[PDB]
């Protein structure tokens, strides 16, 4: 009775990731803050409309269809925090890596 | 000043004075030039009139 | 005036971009450098 | 639900109503007042 | 074959007529134990080596 | 760097500013599903609000891993860009 | 060319001031409501 | 240009509260070039 629980948890994680990405791209599309609330409520209603589905197979197909729809309508240039991976400040002035040694007197005629 | 839990300091006096004065100079220059060369630009009369 | 109308009083552009394939494609086309960079880069540079 | 999400984000965004961030179009043209008063002085001084 | 194919996710008890759903569910919970639990699903079994006309 | 007490206070403010949440029963060591009764989507909404307040971006896996207040404070305090 | 050099350098310098003050934000979707907090910089941007 | 002006300065705030607290306008050596460029963008076109 553990494999079914694991597969359901994986499907729930996929749904949560999809909802997170959809909310972020909804904020990206509705640039203004006051326009974001109505779009967020509409998308939350869309997510909760298809809640409480029994068969895991049709749940998986719903997840796949939602992922495809999200990939179709995602923002071309979604907002990224400047220091986040893919931002404008990413790897701008990184801290020096640890465990790096500089060797003196490398090449000499005699040791 | 703070409103709920966030306080925002007033911009510096020299910042405000410089910005306001330079914009005022811009608008006054636009108005003076409009008065001087209004009819010429709008075709009301040639410069040699 | 058009900029003021679009930016400050408008509540339909996002819905159009999310439910209209042509509108989404037009938005992507104008956002992504007329697709000129992608097409030129991909074709010529990938071939080379 | 959707209304719960909207209420949540509206409550979280209550700091944006700061008196220095509510209305910004009053600062759109800072120099019009002084410029117009000075131009009125100039126009009066012409005559 | 039983252990590899008669797994609980692929198993449905259908009752029709003069039955009560709560009683049927209780009896199924009491009886249908120690059933095989295999991660392989019929969807992936179909996806592997599918049928071509 | 940002103090852990301030991190705790801001996270608690984010959690308390929720419709389906009773503000009285919010403690730095509560669980979203268990104590104050929220589902997964409310958890990810709270995580998004925490991101928006703290000016930080979390990968989706770690955002899913954040499921309770204690986890939220721990992650935000460990992050150096808080 | 000379006029564009002047006012375009002005625009770039003002945008750089805004970006530097905003912790290198650079994105307009997260830049609203800075007219009050940037009097001189907004004045320069408006002139340019 | 007017869309950029509105979004950066006049649209109600959309930035994060982290950046709003610590925002400071351009210091003296970032403002002296701006003032000269503003004077040029005012009078260079008319003089030349």
């Amino acid at each position: 009775t553990a494999a079914y629980l694991a597969r359901r948890a994986a499907q729930k994680e996929r749904v949560r990731i999809l909802y997170r990405r959809a909310l972020k791209d909804t904020l990206n599309w509705a640039v203004h803050r006051h326009l974001f609330y109505n779009d967020a409520e509409n998308l939350r209603d869309r997510f909760e409309e298809n809640k409480h589905v029994e068969d895991p197979d049709t749940i998986d197909r719903l997840i796949a269809d939602a992922e495809a729809s999200y990939n179709k309508w995602r923002h071309p240039d979604p907002y990224i925090v400047p220091w986040a991976p893919g931002g404008s400040k990413f790897t701008r002035n990184p801290a020096p890596p640890q465990g790096i040694e500089i060797v003196y007197d490398y090449g000499r005629e005699d040791n | 000043t703070t409103y709920k839990g966030v306080t925002i300091h007033q911009p510096k006096r020299w910042h405000t004075i410089t910005g306001k004065g330079l914009c005022a100079v811009m608008w006054f220059w636009v108005l003076y030039r409009a008065k001087q060369d209004g009819p010429v630009v709008l075709g009301w009369r040639h410069p040699w009139e | 005036s058009v900029a003021y109308n679009v930016n400050l009083v408008a509540d339909q552009f996002q819905r159009a971009f999310q439910t209209s394939t042509f509108c989404n494609r037009l938005y992507s086309f104008f956002n992504k450098r007329w697709f000129f960079d992608q097409v030129l880069n991909d074709f010529l540079v990938r071939s080379f | 639900s959707g209304k719960h999400t909207a209420e949540f984000f509206r409550r979280r965004d209550a700091w944006r109503k700061h008196p220095m961030l509510t209305n910004q179009f009053r600062h759109a043209t800072p120099g019009l007042g002084i410029a117009l008063v000075a131009f009125g002085f100039y126009l009066v001084g012409e005559q | 074959y039983i252990q590899t194919h008669y797994t609980a996710p692929r198993m449905v008890i259908a009752a029709s007529g003069a039955v009560k759903h709560e009683d049927i569910v209780e009896q199924v919970k009491k009886l249908f134990t120690k059933l095989s639990t295999d991660a392989t699903t019929t969807a992936q079994l179909v996806a592997k080596e599918p049928a071509i006309f | 760097h940002l103090s852990k007490e301030e991190v705790i206070q801001r996270v608690l403010a984010v959690v308390k500013d929720f419709p389906k949440v009773d503000p009285s029963k919010v403690t730095p060591d509560v669980h979203f599903q268990k104590d104050l009764g929220l589902d997964s989507l409310d958890n990810v909404e709270i995580v998004m609000a925490l991101e928006e307040e703290f000016k930080l971006e979390i990968p989706d896996k770690e955002a899913d891993k954040i499921d309770s207040c204690n986890l939220a404070i721990e992650y935000i305090a460990n992050h150096p860009m808080a | 060319l000379m006029n564009h050099a002047f006012f375009k350098a002005l625009l770039f310098l003002s945008a750089g001031s805004v970006i530097h003050a905003m912790s290198d934000e650079q994105d307009m979707r997260k830049m609203g409501g800075l007219a009050s907090s940037f009097p001189f910089t907004y004045a320069m941007m408006l002139m340019g | 240009s007017f869309r950029s002006l509105f979004l950066t300065f006049l649209v109600p705030t959309n930035s994060f509260g982290r950046d709003i607290l610590r925002c400071h306008d351009a210091p003296i050596p970032m403002a002296i070039p701006l003032i000269l460029l503003a004077l040029g963008s005012l009078f260079v076109g008319y003089l030349a």
